[PDB]
């Protein structure tokens, strides 16, 4: 999805972050560690913002890993620290319009 | 100080970045089941992580083999190191001298 580099960053971060949590929650499942995944996130956030979406990422993946639906319209942002700490967006009030 | 517990395999470090100095951390952790052979006989390969600089990567794999030696110096029973991949991430900011 026309990635920036600086999103690649925190796309590894993210992705480092799935793999950890889920061997530490649940070591029977494997699926993240065993297979290949695809990820798109779609342009449009200007390049400061670009890391914001991060803490969606990680959800994704853990959606797919256990394979359940995430609960409706249950919108979310934030900032992943690679050891599950989330830091401050910026430009909340456009956001939340 | 985001962590103030320090949970395992996550320590403070100073840096002099470009603008003052902050007190990033540095984060490790597993990225696979550990004892995937009983029998098994592959280096334990890290991977590093966090836009990281080419002298930076002579440097961790220098920090690396240190540790392979001193555990087994120490406490040769324990084989943590030399059996199971690593994922390690220093955060970015340091300016690169």
């Amino acid at each position: 999805g026309q990635l920036g580099e600086v999103m690649k960053e925190s796309a590894r971060i993210a992705y480092t972050f799935a793999r950890a949590f889920l061997m530490q929650h649940a070591p029977a499942n494997d699926y993240l560690v065993t297979s290949h995944i695809h990820l798109h996130v779609p342009e449009g956030a200007t390049p400061k913002d670009g890391p914001s979406a991060g803490c969606t990422i990680v959800t994704a993946l853990l959606s797919l890993a256990m394979g359940r639906p995430v609960r409706q319209n249950l919108a979310m942002t934030g900032e992943v620290s690679l050891t599950g700490k989330i830091l401050p967006v910026g430009g909340i009030k456009e956001k939340t319009i | 100080r985001m962590y103030d517990v320090t949970p395992p395999g996550v320590v403070m470090g100073l840096a002099w970045t470009a603008m003052g100095g902050s007190t990033l951390f540095v984060e490790t952790s597993l990225r696979r089941p550990q004892d995937k052979d009983a029998k098994g006989d592959k280096d334990g390969s890290l991977e590093v992580t966090g836009q990281l600089g080419e002298v930076m990567k002579e440097s961790a794999r220098i920090a690396y083999t240190f540790a392979r030696a001193f555990l087994m110096q120490h406490a040769p029973a324990n084989d943590y190191l030399v059996t199971s991949h690593i994922h390690l991430h220093v955060p970015e900011g340091a300016t690169p001298k």
